[PDB]
């Protein structure tokens, strides 16, 4: 029964953790992007 | 990056850690020197640095001073910065009577219950630096001392 | 002056004695051969252990590996000499 | 023990429960409802509460789970401090010792036989220094008297 | 002019070498005598013990 | 049966692990940016 | 060469003020030695107390 109460609170954690993990994916994709443009512009100006 | 003063500091550390050839740098050596040169966070940065959990060859763990410089920057972006309020609350929870009557045994116990542990001579060495009596400190003096480097 | 050009980068016995007291706390002058070579040849200004061996084939080292320094300091200075003519 | 019970268990979950006020049975009841465990797993009392075998097997590891971040951070600070101290002491000692002493050793060993003969005419130096040495030693033995 | 400037070269280099070396080794002696003083401290500590 | 429902929750664990795989792709991207930064450091030494 | 040795002379002057800085460090080191001398005296008086 305490595993069942763990089950319901774990389902709420399922929802919230899906949301937060999607947020982590989004923010890390934005970071990887902005980094990519940073090194592209740096290397382009450097090679020129 | 800053001026060439930090590059000069890294160069003099490079010639300082010149054992078994000045040119090559061991990741253990670079980690030690970067930690001591004012960067506390070193625990889990091995994966964030190498990109490979390979930690099998002690003799040849390749690193060069050239790529060493951006490594210092991407570490020094200060990925984590804690402050003593969390530390003191954790210790006071760990504390028993609110004053620290005899803290010597239980601190050793709590440090030997952690899986990621490396040294015992440091555990016996911590007695130096005002940590002399039978756990006389209520941890404020030792927190102040450790937070001075 | 031709002796003057022969003296440079050296100091009297006091500083060498103090340094030898510093490096090992016991100050007994038990400079083990492995410890001696590790502390001398390895770190600092890199130089060859083969030329370091002149400190071994000539200077009298104490037995069982440890190397006394007070007699070494005296012979380095004018206090003592290995032999006489 | 009641005090031991607080020091061992309430350290896990004390926040979100009113605190400060002290009472023998009442504080124990508040802690029990904070744990919301089975009344069938223990029996109340006036001095100590007697539990069964399996209660301790699911409460200790929560401390391990929670205090983990704090101990990681604290040991990181300790390792940093140790590294700084040892590194600085090391480096200063090696600089002083090795620089000075290798310089002196090289200077003497090159000149050990670069001018060996002129270093061997130093025999009369002991004979001529005897007056000054005797006067000095007289001074220090006078102060030791 | 070159004679006098290299005269200051030799003079200042010799004086700086001597002074800095004596200073660093004198701080080494500072630590050493502090260590002997603290050994005397533990000697009085064991007498009290 | 409720444990089979837990296994469905573990399928949602697999979903969040797919999100973590997105973070893993971010990890390769940031490692590539890191290597390109090392190249940029060597390049900047050449520029000096 | 005239301005070359002028620049070298200016550099020598700069290292000259570096030499007086080393001298100033000499005096601060000596006063530090005496200072820790009375600190040790006070410490031994403390153990006597």
């Amino acid at each position: 029964s305490n595993l069942e109460k763990k089950q319901k609170k774990f389902d709420q954690m399922l929802a919230e953790e899906k949301n937060i993990s999607s947020k982590y994916a989004d923010e890390r994709d934005r970071a990887e992007a902005e980094a990519r443009e940073k090194e592209t512009k740096a290397l382009s100006l450097a090679r020129a | 990056d800053f001026s060439e003063e930090q590059t000069a500091e890294f160069k003099e550390a490079f010639q300082l850690f010149d054992r078994t050839g000045d040119g090559k740098i061991l990741y253990s050596q670079c980690g030690d020197v970067m930690r001591a040169l004012g960067q506390n966070p070193t625990n889990a940065e091995v994966m964030k640095v190498l990109g490979n959990p390979k930690s099998d060859e002690m003799n040849l763990k390749t690193l060069k001073f050239e790529q060493f410089l951006p490594m210092m920057q991407t570490i020094a972006k200060n990925k984590d910065q804690g402050c003593f309020e969390d530390y003191v609350e954790g210790l006071r929870v760990f504390d028993k009577e609110g004053n620290g009557t005899v803290m010597g045994a239980e601190i050793r116990h709590v440090l030997v219950t952690l899986g990621e542990k490396m040294t015992e001579e440091e555990v016996e060495q911590l007695v130096a630096g005002h940590e002399d009596s039978n756990g006389c400190i209520n941890y404020e003096e030792l927190v102040r001392m450790v937070l001075s480097g | 002056t031709m002796f003057g050009e022969k003296l440079n980068g050296t100091d009297p016995e006091d500083v060498i004695r103090n340094a030898f007291a510093c490096f090992d706390e016991e100050a007994s002058g038990f400079i083990h051969e492995d410890h001696l070579r590790e502390l001398l040849t390895t770190m600092g200004d890199r130089f060859t252990d083969e030329e370091v061996d002149e400190m071994y084939r000539e200077a009298p080292i104490d037995k069982k590996g440890n190397f006394n320094y007070v007699e070494f300091t005296r012979i380095l200075k004018h206090g003592a000499k290995d032999k006489d003519d | 023990v009641f005090q031991e019970f607080r020091q061992r268990y309430e350290i896990l979950a004390a926040n979100a429960i009113p605190k400060g006020f002290m009472d023998g049975k009442q504080a124990c009841i508040l802690m029990i409802k904070a744990l919301e465990l089975d009344p069938n797993l223990y029996r109340i009392g006036q001095s100590k509460i007697f539990f069964r075998t399996g209660v301790l097997a699911h409460l200790e590891e929560e401390r391990d789970l929670k205090i983990t971040d704090v101990i990681i951070a604290f040991q990181a600070q300790c390792r940093g401090y140790l590294a700084r101290k040892a590194f600085a002491k090391r480096q200063q000692q090696l600089t002083a010792m090795k620089v000075i002493q290798r310089n002196c050793a090289a200077y003497l060993k090159l000149r050990n036989w670069q001018w060996w003969r002129l270093f061997t005419k130093v025999k009369p130096l002991l004979q001529v220094t005897r007056q000054e040495e005797e006067m000095q030693a007289k001074d220090e033995e006078l102060q030791r008297t | 002019q070159v004679e006098e400037m290299k005269t200051q070269l030799e003079e200042l280099e010799d004086e700086l070498q001597a002074a800095e070396d004596a200073k660093l080794r004198l701080e080494v002696n500072m630590q050493a005598m502090k260590s002997q003083f603290e050994r005397d401290l533990q000697a009085r500590d064991e007498q009290n013990e």
